[PDB]
């Protein structure tokens, strides 16, 4: 039948890509990094503690000013903190009570939230009466929302559990382009610092590089053995790292199109929930379900001080744009800022 | 000049914590419930007893708040959004009493989940009358789906409603003990199940939920004091 | 690359035993709980069997608990499902599924209509 | 289930014909970024106190 | 010695009025006539009748519980002690067991100074753990933080009262007012401790039997009953102990005015006993609903009862009898003083050290070093 | 007199201050023989 020949030529394409990539691999990145000098131990304690949430924390996002951060909890509340004064700023109630994601505008004028309601809500913070109200609600996703990332003041990229990623358009309420390439629930995504390309990881153990300009799958990155729950870019923009539930963290290069290093350890067994990089890229962070976060190095596996300050499962974390300090989130409704 | 921003954020903080404690008083006094069922399980009747990806129904029973959440419009993938329900009071399970083995496999997965441990399960065996008539005529009996049904016997603690078929008591207790075999296996003393016998006309299912929720909170309070 | 391919199957006479395979690659075969599902024509997916990591926890569907027999080989990274005396009720394509989260006693979404960690269907037609 | 197979092969055909650089150059470009901005990495080296609002 | 000498005259005139009365006989017959002994008064008794009356406290070696017996000759006559040929009565029993009773009191003294010593060092860690750790914050631990504070204050006051007041002799002979205050603080802290057990009793009862769904119980009544309420019986007993009966340092235990505080305390502990029976009844019927093993059900019922006795103070209502037997009396003092003095240690071990949440919290915060 | 278990510590201190010489040696018990009543 036609399904047989289409499947057969599909496998032949997988082979010729793999053979071309295998011929492309000349020297593992571990070999070229054999002459580098390890940084050592950068063990550091927490600086600030943030309290005020009722239920577990699922997501957070940092601000461009590297001072404002917003988190979401199952109680139906959005809280924008102050990393310096520790004093809360805004308290946004939610119509639903099962939010599973959060975001932050590049200019600080917008936030995002989504969950089991299958509707992404955009809240405008710079209103005219000094209060907070929802600006636009986006409906059309069949499944729950899992990750949102603002590209600019007009368009937003949201990933839902309907196996499709969408590029919405505020002030219109309709989708512009849809990325129907995944065969599993999409968990997290991140955008490169050029508002042109972004990668998205789903529950099909594959991270796909999309293009918002044409709405097609530019490249596909594989290597993980379980569902991908975290993803982040290298500061240069030509590389990105992922994180799955198999206690493995891998580094991918947009030009190599294959895994380079696996930042895994035999002691860690729980899955990763959130990853991030440093300003210079000479570091690596990855959350875990064993109540603490590990610190690595991009050039080679160099275990630094473990950021162990949480009681429940770590579900979200981030790094400031200036790279001065980092933040972490956990299900104990507690947020800490490590520097 | 810089202190005014501080007192502004402090005043903004207190007015935020005031509303947080205001909503905490109703959040701690609300017993959220997860209404879960299978395809054509008859769970709509429970909703009517008193698009969007989830439904809500706020009903009070003797100054007690119960919040049921119905999963509507979500795909069959449950391994990701079932983790959000690790803080509810109980997960109401609806079965269409092979459409029965899948309910047992879904109950087993929820029971043995790593986050959904510590949450109890309220089981409702709906379609009790429809199942009773079909086993009475004998056109489609459940031995094809359960070969051990012949070797099963009526429990000593059976309470058959008078006039119920000698066969319906065998059927309702067999399905009841099927879920008990799963709950008692992984049960370490943190969450229990309360199977019930729900018909298509009985309106006392709301009273059953109140009694099970009372047992859940009582066992939780006993566990905090290490008494039980 | 996570991929599962199954073998065996075909037209079998009633009362004839048949065996199936499930070759797994791209991951650790020993650190996952593998399961089976069936898709009867004009019906939905139905769970058939499963097996734990080592092989201690093994369950089968009540509909055919006795005749079916499952086994796995962690060293060779291949799993085998043995079926004896096939009945007309078993004329369904069998898909090799794979539980996503490792080191878990539970397993969600085994019989979902659309699943990533699940191979193709091996047709097993039971007819005269 | 015939349209989805065509979409999978078409996306795979367009993805196959792309330019991929050698791993040696990709690693060299990777280390070049770290060596140039290592001085402006606050997480890499502990900055002196009283220089950040995280006191 | 000289204080009893003043009491000798007062007690003498007391009976000389009662001696004037004629209770001689219901029926006319031979009977020993009323007399006056230097130590105590004697009424009329039948011939050859060994009548006994309460023994006085002329000298410190005399015991109040014991009694003295008038002795007349068995053949219906008066008795003269064979050695001295003068009237004698059974006054030796009053001071017979004084040396033996003085050694056991020293054992009870050091058992109290050690019991309260191993009731503060063990509790400062328990109080410090609950305060420094914010992850253990709830209404149960909130009452435990105040329950432990009462044990610490009660233990410290008893230690100060047993080392600076009891071993001092010239202090009590001068009757200092400061000594009365240390006694008022002792009675207040004792009554406050014996009402926080009721507060823990009523709080635990409103979580298993009634008002289970009620969250955020008002702590105003628990704080008032724990601290505010016990102030009333102690201040009523204090003002009444200055008009009807007063002595040095208010260290008397023979006046019936002590029941102003200890009376309502016993009634508060009876309510805790009824609550314990209701709680264990609900606990039993809970295991009955699951068809649990009979042997394991009794084990959980006994274990839950044994861990609630120190919290609710059930040992006071279960053991209110002071056995008059000499051997049983010594055992009762050893058992009860051990349950009273070594009580803050038992509550700390069960509810802070044996707690599963506290152990996991300490292990987690210590392993991250 | 009180015999309740609550007033048990008070009955220990009272016996020590009265019978014992402020936690010290005591004069031998007063003569209770026939010579003294």
């Amino acid at each position: 039948s036609e399904l047989d020949q289409l499947r057969q030529e599909a496998e032949q394409l997988k082979n010729q890509i793999r053979d071309a990539r295998k011929a492309c691999a000349d020297a593992t990145l571990s070999q070229i990094t054999n002459n580098i000098d390890p940084v050592g131990r950068i063990q550091m304690r927490t600086r600030r503690t943030l309290r005020g949430h009722l239920a577990k924390i699922y997501a957070m996002h940092w601000g461009t000013d590297s001072r404002l951060l917003v988190s979401a909890s199952q109680d139906g509340k959005l809280i924008i903190w102050d990393s310096y004064t520790t004093n809360k700023v805004h308290a946004i109630p939610l119509r639903s009570s099962w939010v599973m994601t959060c975001a932050y505008a590049p200019s600080g004028n917008y936030v995002a939230c989504g969950g089991l309601d299958n509707i992404c809500s955009i809240y405008n913070l710079k209103t005219r009466e000094g209060n907070v109200r929802v600006s636009r609600e986006l409906a059309g996703h069949t499944g729950y929302l899992s990750c949102c990332r603002f590209l600019d003041d007009n368009q937003i990229v949201t990933s839902s559990g309907d196996t499709t990623c969408a590029l919405w358009d505020i002030e219109t309420g309709q989708q512009t382009t849809t990325f129907t390439g995944h065969t599993g629930d999409v968990m997290s995504l991140s955008l490169a610092p050029d508002t042109r390309l972004f990668v998205s990881g789903a529950c099909d153990a594959s991270a796909k590089l999309w293009d918002v300009r044409e709405g097609m799958c530019r490249q596909t990155f594989t290597g993980h053995e379980s569902d991908i729950n975290a993803i982040c870019f290298f500061p240069n923009g030509n590389a990105f790292a992922t994180g799955s539930d198999d206690a493995t963290c891998r580094l991918f290069d947009l030009r190599a199109d294959q895994e380079l290093m696996t930042y895994s350890h035999d002691n860690i067994i729980c899955g990763i929930t959130s990853v991030s990089f440093s300003k210079s890229g000479r570091l690596l962070l990855a959350g875990y379900d064993d109540f603490n976060c590990n610190v690595w190095d991009a050039l080679k596996a160099d275990r630094a001080g473990v950021l162990a300050g949480h009681d429940n499962r770590v579900s979200c974390l981030g790094v400031t744009d200036d790279g001065m300090a980092v933040a972490t989130g956990s299900w104990d409704s507690f947020l800490k800022i490590w520097n | 000049d810089q202190r005014n921003e501080e007192k502004a954020q402090r005043e903004a903080n207190k007015k935020i914590e005031k509303q947080l404690q205001k909503d905490k008083q109703v959040y701690r006094a609300t017993h959220r419930l997860l209404l879960l069922g299978a395809g054509e399980s008859g769970k709509n009747t429970i909703v009517k007893q008193m698009t969007s990806g989830i439904f809500e129904t706020k009903f009070q029973v003797d100054k007690v708040n119960f919040h049921m959440f119905d999963v509507g419009a979500q795909r069959d993938e449950r391994r990701k959004w079932i983790q959000c329900f690790n803080d509810v009071t109980a997960i109401i399970f609806v079965v269409a009493s092979n459409r029965l083995q899948a309910a047992l496999k879904l109950f087993d997965s929820i029971w043995n989940n790593k986050w959904l441990r510590d949450t109890s399960v309220i089981l409702f065996l709906n379609k009790q009358d429809l199942l009773a008539e079909k086993v009475l005529a004998g056109k489609s009996k459940i031995e094809d789906y359960f070969p051990e049904f012949a070797r099963y016997t009526t429990p000593e603690d059976a309470t058959p409603e008078p006039g119920e078929d000698p066969r319906v008591t065998r059927a309702k207790y067999f399905i009841r003990d099927e879920f008990l075999r799963i709950s008692t296996a992984s049960g370490d003393g943190r969450h229990y199940c309360y199977p019930h016998f729900t018909c298509s006309v009985d309106t006392e299912n709301i009273r059953r939920v109140f009694n099970d929720c009372r047992d859940i909170i009582q066992r939780m309070h006993l566990r905090q004091y290490e008494l039980l | 690359q996570v991929q599962l391919q199954e073998s065996g199957g075909g037209l079998v006479q009633p009362g004839g035993s048949l065996r199936l395979s499930c070759a797994a690659s791209g991951f650790t075969f020993s650190n996952y709980k593998m399961n089976w599902v069936r898709q009867a024509p004009g019906k939905g997916l139905e769970w058939v069997s499963d097996i734990s990591q080592s092989g201690a926890s093994i369950s089968y569907t009540g509909s055919v608990k006795g005749r079916f027999t499952i086994s796995r080989d962690n060293a060779k990274n291949t799993l085998y499902l043995q079926m004896n005396s096939l009945k007309p009720e078993d004329t369904a394509v069998y898909y090799c599924a794979r539980c996503p989260a490792p080191f878990t006693r539970d397993c969600f979404d085994v019989t979902s209509t659309t699943y990533a960690y699940r191979g193709q269907g091996t047709q097993v037609t039971v007819s005269s | 289930s015939i349209a989805q197979a065509r979409k999978l092969v078409e996306q795979l055909k367009m993805e196959a014909n792309i330019d991929r650089i050698k791993v040696s150059k990709a690693a060299a470009d990777l280390m070049a970024y770290c060596e140039a901005h290592a001085k402006e990495d606050p997480l890499l080296t502990p900055v002196p106190a009283s220089e950040n609002p995280f006191r | 010695y000289v204080v009893g000498r003043k009491k000798m005259m007062d007690a003498q005139y007391k009976c000389y009025d009662r001696m004037q009365q004629l209770p001689a006989y219901q029926g006319e017959g031979p009977y020993c006539n009323r007399t006056w002994d230097g130590w105590l008064c004697w009424d009329d008794t039948p011939a050859g009748v060994l009548s006994y009356q309460f023994c006085p406290d002329y000298f410190p070696d005399f015991d109040p519980s014991e009694k003295v017996t008038k002795y007349c000759d068995e053949k219906g006559v008066w008795f003269k002690h064979p050695e001295n040929n003068r009237t004698w009565s059974n006054y030796t029993m009053c001071n017979a067991f004084t040396p033996e009773k003085l050694k056991n009191a020293y054992v009870l003294y050091y058992l109290a100074i050690v019991g309260h010593s191993l009731s503060i060092f063990t509790l400062v860690i328990s109080l410090g753990i609950f305060v420094f750790f914010r992850s253990l914050g709830c209404q149960r631990v909130t009452l435990h933080k105040n329950m432990f504070l009462t044990y610490i204050l009660n233990s410290m006051i008893i230690i100060i009262h047993l080392v600076e007041v009891v071993p001092n002799g010239e202090l009590v002979r001068r009757d200092p007012v400061s000594c009365k205050i240390l006694h008022f603080f002792h009675q207040y802290m004792m009554a406050c401790n014996y009402f926080w057990m009721l507060c823990e009793g009523i709080y635990l009862h409103t979580l298993i039997v009634v008002a289970v769904f009620t969250e955020k119980q008002r702590l105003r009544w628990y704080y008032l009953l724990g601290w505010g309420f016990p102030l009333v019986p102690t201040t009523i007993h204090a003002i009444t102990r200055a008009v009807y009966f007063n002595d040095n340092c208010w260290l008397s235990v023979e006046t019936h005015l002590l029941y102003i505080i200890h009376g309502p305390v016993m009634a508060a502990l009876v309510v805790n006993f009824f609550f314990l029976l209701n709680i264990v009844r609900v606990l039993v019927t809970k295991m009955r609903e699951t068809h649990e093993a009979e042997s394991h059900m009794y084990l959980k019922a006994v274990k839950a009862t044994m861990i609630l006795v120190p919290l609710l103070g059930i040992q006071f209502v279960v053991f209110p009898w002071r056995p008059s037997n000499k051997m049983l009396g010594k055992i009762y003092d050893y058992v009860m003083h051990s349950l009273i003095h070594f009580q803050g240690f038992f509550v700390a071990t069960i509810y802070c050290f044996c707690n599963n949440e506290v152990q996991t919290t300490v292990k987690r915060q210590w392993a991250q070093f | 007199k009180c015999n309740t278990a609550t007033c048990a510590t008070q009955r220990l201190a009272n016996f020590l201050v009265r019978s014992s010489n402020n936690l010290g040696p005591v004069l031998p018990p007063t003569n209770v023989g026939s010579n003294t009543y």
